[PDB]
């Protein structure tokens, strides 16, 4: 769909300000759920989302969180950051999977959403986490 | 103070703002710069208070108030108090 692999990969690397870990970040702004991107070849702490995901682990992931679908895609849609300003943003490592929450916070009140980043969607991962694997050596090794 | 707890325990907050959200909605601390739902209904009586930031929902109000026994108590005590106070506050600033 391109929003979520293709323009996930068309994605400058910069490591958002996690709390806990210093493994590889970014977080793609999209109307179809965050993006993260992690490419270190064979584990794979990815943290994809679409609608209706992010719609669930709103109603369900969170003690108090009222917060529909269309909030956290307007949320991310008001994000401008594969960083953090301090939308919170804060890492609970708990899995070697890279924990990256995009709070209910919208300039205002930090209204709960919390995270257990799950093995994201493998359609968006492998085709466009390994492509950093041919196009880094293709591109680098020869420029250099 | 049972409902003060329970907003406050409720909307994911414990009166680290949640008492900017009872004094923004109540005593209309908040302006109309961003639209909320800051009001009383009388349809079950309650006030709600919900502060859907930049219309991004976010369900705080919506909680439960009274209704008067008699509405003389309260309106007869209004149209005495506010002449009260006004014939105090142009003594005053006779004084002044």
């Amino acid at each position: 769909m391109e929003e979520l692999e293709q323009g996930l990969l068309m994605q400058p690397w910069a490591w958002l300000q996690l709390a806990e870990n210093s493994l590889l970040a970014k977080v793609f702004i999209t109307k179809q759920g965050y993006a993260l991107l992690v490419s270190d070849l064979q584990q794979v702490w990815h943290e994809q989302v679409d609608t209706s995901v992010v719609s669930q682990r709103a109603k369900e992931l969170n003690k108090r969180l009222t917060a529909p679908p269309a909030a956290f895609l307007c949320h991310l849609d008001n994000l401008l950051r594969p960083l953090l300003k301090d939308a919170t943003f804060s890492c609970d490592c708990v899995a070697d999977a890279l924990i990256l929450r995009v709070r209910s916070e919208l300039s205002g009140l930090p209204f709960y959403w919390n995270f257990h980043c799950m093995l994201a969607s493998p359609s968006l991962v492998s085709q466009h986490l390994i492509r950093p694997l041919m196009g880094m050596s293709l591109a680098l090794q020869c420029q250099v | 103070e049972s409902e003060i707890s329970q907003e406050a325990d409720d909307m994911a907050m414990e009166k680290g703002k949640y008492v900017g959200e009872l004094r923004k909605a109540l005593l209309s601390g908040a302006g109309p710069a961003d639209v909320y739902t800051f009001n009383f209904s009388k349809e079950s009586c309650y006030f709600f208070f919900e502060k859907n930031l930049k219309d991004v929902s976010f369900r705080l109000g919506s909680f439960n108030l009274e209704k008067v026994e008699n509405p003389a108590e309260v309106i007869r005590e209004l149209i005495c108090y506010c002449l009260d106070t006004i014939a105090e506050n142009q003594a005053k600033n006779e004084h002044l």
